[PDB]
């Protein structure tokens, strides 16, 4: 099992699925095409921020 | 492929590629009657020769 953390903007949370394009999800980092697995994510107002 | 996603269109070429072999099936299935009809008039040109 592997876990692969990090920071996004809250506004493109679903670019984090599979087939979606832009910057973020192209530029960045990009899920494969058989991706196994899933993803959890979730508002840093008070500590992050 | 090209329009839209890849992984919700799959199960579209899917519904596609099985009515193709769906049609293939059934144009072969015509052709082996049609043979056997055939080879019992081959068999009585053999007894006509």
């Amino acid at each position: 099992v592997y876990a692969d953390s990090f920071v996004i903007r809250g506004d493109e949370v679903r670019q984090i699925a599979p087939g979606q394009t832009g910057n973020i999800a192209d530029y960045n980092y990009k899920l494969p095409d058989d991706f196994t697995g899933c993803v959890i994510a979730w508002n840093s107002n008070k500590l992050d921020s | 492929f090209s329009r839209l996603d890849k992984v919700e269109a799959e199960v579209q070429i899917d519904r596609l590629i099985t009515g193709r072999l769906q049609s293939l099936q059934t144009y072969v299935t015509q052709q082996l009657i049609r043979a056997a009809e055939i080879r019992a008039s081959a068999n009585l040109a053999a007894t006509k020769m």
